[PDB]
């Protein structure tokens, strides 16, 4: 019991695919000490056709110059600090080597934790019902197929899921008629392929998961809101309110919710036309960004991320097929409360990442620790006459997202 | 106006009184560059010259 | 109408404007020589000088 | 306290990718009977025969 | 172990010392002088203004 071995027993670690799949090159050493705490990108421009015989187009407005912005922040610091005395943490703890592997793996995890939330609060596409889980092979080529039906095409698309999910198309692709090597994998190592279903299937285990929240009543929209293209096009973001709701309910509506428009369908955007689903229509949805109460009345004021753009005299900029107007019917996808760990899929171009270099303290021991291409500062101080020395590690992301409309969450469905 | 580079390196155990130095540094680079050789072939004189 | 206000970006330049001055004429008048390397403060805080 | 003044709003001189469509049906209709058909003699409408 | 410099103007010399505080991740700095003066003799100046 006084004896000890030298070698640290081996702990538990995470897996990093969120990071490696996200756009880290347009938003790369921007936010420099010039700019400020915020840098913004443009957006492309969309025209509209008149159709006349005899080309006449006296009277009638030619096409309108709008430009729109896409602003990326500054996000909080990520430190980890650790306080000892030196006489028996120096010990048995020779050149303070053991601090520094468990350490950078946590701050590591606490971003992609962060960057997972954050896509999913953003995200604003939706499939399926969230409690019926990815059990065959069409609940990941619906993704797909949706991406290509919007239009999306210059980029990469991914989708993300669950360990045990993983089994249930492995285990499904065992049963297969015909491929010797895609069977022989599936019985011996049960990895799916790079290619599944037309996206590439990733497979995570540190996952960030939500809380539904209790809701209830036959929602609907009391007032008409702006969804003009002036007033949206530098956020794609709009505010909405919601009549017919419970009496009084703290946290009716979390973040990263999903409220569905029924009678306002989806629009292939270079073609505005409406979108069909070989059976149904595609309806609208939206996400919400902060966490909503209810008051007496049932009015719940409620910001989403997602806007229908139907502008009436700027129309090449329609994204819904109808304009949202008072007395529409809405719902909120998903149990009362229940929890679930959901399912993220996304284009390339969807949300960005990038790290803000930090300068030297001054008159501070510093050292700089790479970690898969993130610096993290490290700093020694002995303030304290205690024998106390001290240390921090300090990491500063940035965060910002291009358009809602590549990306957002996606379950299985009955 | 005249911008110096830091070092924090000397005035360690030094007393210092001439703030009138300004440290300017030499930057070497090599790089691996396209570059086209003429060869001027008169026979008179030796031939192969590129 | 053209609302293009986003296609341009506020700019501040880097040039700083001239300031203002004051000139050096008390200090090099008077006498420096005699009272240069006669004070330390670890020593003390005053020096006496002989009259004729 | 009060730096903004030191700093600039820039916007960056990058557009972001849009949404693209595909064009098959006008490379499968016939194209090569109405080419040229239509001249300033003939008028706006052209005629062809059946069997 | 405070990292520090030497500046000049018109043949001063100033210290300027660069600390920082770790818990507020601050940093500071700070430029020092300190003068001595004395007084030879009283009776070899004054202040002059034009008589009527």
């Amino acid at each position: 019991s006084q004896i000890v071995l030298k070698k640290f027993l081996p702990g538990f670690m995470s897996d990093l695919v969120l990071a490696k799949t996200v756009d880290r090159q347009l938003l790369a050493g921007e936010i420099n000490s010039s700019t400020g705490d915020s840098v913004s990108f443009k957006r492309p421009h969309q025209f509209s056709s008149l159709r006349t015989p005899t080309g006449d187009i006296s009277g009638q407005n030619k096409n309108n110059l709008i430009s729109g912005k896409a602003t990326g922040r500054v996000g909080n610091y990520i430190t980890v600090a650790v306080e000892y005395q030196q006489l028996e943490e120096a010990i048995k703890l020779n050149q303070l080597e053991e601090i520094l592997a468990p350490v950078r793996q946590r701050i590591v995890t606490d971003l992609e934790t962060e960057l997972a939330h954050f896509m999913m609060n953003n995200g604003a596409l939706s499939l399926g019902s969230p409690n019926t889980p990815i059990t065959k092979w069409s609940d990941v080529a619906q993704t797909a197929s949706f991406l290509k039906d919007l239009g999306v095409n210059e980029g990469e698309n991914y989708a993300v899921m669950d360990p045990w999910s993983a089994q249930r198309l492995a285990d499904a692709q065992t049963g297969l008629h015909a491929s010797d090597q895609l069977v022989r994998t599936a019985w011996e190592n049960a990895q799916i392929p790079t290619n599944f279903g037309g996206i590439r299937a990733l497979m995570s285990n540190g996952l960030a998961s939500r809380t539904q929240g209790a809701f209830g009543g036959t929602l609907t929209v009391k007032t008409q809101p702006t969804v003009t293209y002036n007033a949206v096009k530098d956020s794609y973001q709009f505010t909405v309110t919601l009549t017919g709701a419970t009496a009084s309910v703290t946290g009716f509506l979390k973040a990263g919710d999903q409220v569905k428009f029924t009678n306002t369908y989806w629009l292939q955007q270079q073609t505005k036309q409406a979108l069909y689903n070989g059976a149904t229509p595609i309806s609208f949805t939206a996400t919400v960004t902060a966490d909503a109460n209810s008051d007496s009345g049932g009015d719940v004021t409620v910001t989403l991320s997602g806007v229908p753009i139907y502008d009436t005299t700027n129309p090449q900029y329609n994204s819904v097929s109808r304009q949202v107007e008072a007395g529409d019917a809405v719902s909120v996808v998903g149990t009362a409360s229940q929890t679930m760990k959901p399912n993220l899929f996304y284009n390339k171009f969807f949300c960005g990442l990038g790290s803000i270099p930090l300068p030297k303290l001054h008159s501070i021991d510093s050292a700089v620790a790479t970690y898969e291409g993130f610096s993290i500062r490290v700093h020694k101080y002995a303030d304290g006459d205690a024998n106390v020395q001290k240390m921090r590690f300090d990491l500063l992301p940035a965060y910002v997202c291009f358009n809602p409309h590549m990306g957002g969450q996606f379950f299985g469905n009955p | 106006p005249t911008s110096l580079d830091v070092t924090s390196m000397t005035s360690w155990e030094y007393n210092w009184f001439g703030a009138d130095v300004i440290y300017i540094a030499k930057y070497y680079e090599v790089r691996k560059e396209s570059v086209d050789v003429i060869s001027y072939r008169h026979p008179i004189t030796g031939e192969i010259a590129t | 109408p053209n609302n293009l206000d986003s296609n341009v970006s506020q700019i501040v330049l880097k040039k700083f404007l001239p300031g203002f001055m004051s000139d050096l004429v008390l200090a090099k008048t008077v006498d420096r020589q005699l009272l240069a390397g006669e004070i330390n403060s670890s020593t003390g805080d005053s020096v006496s000088f002989k009259r004729p």
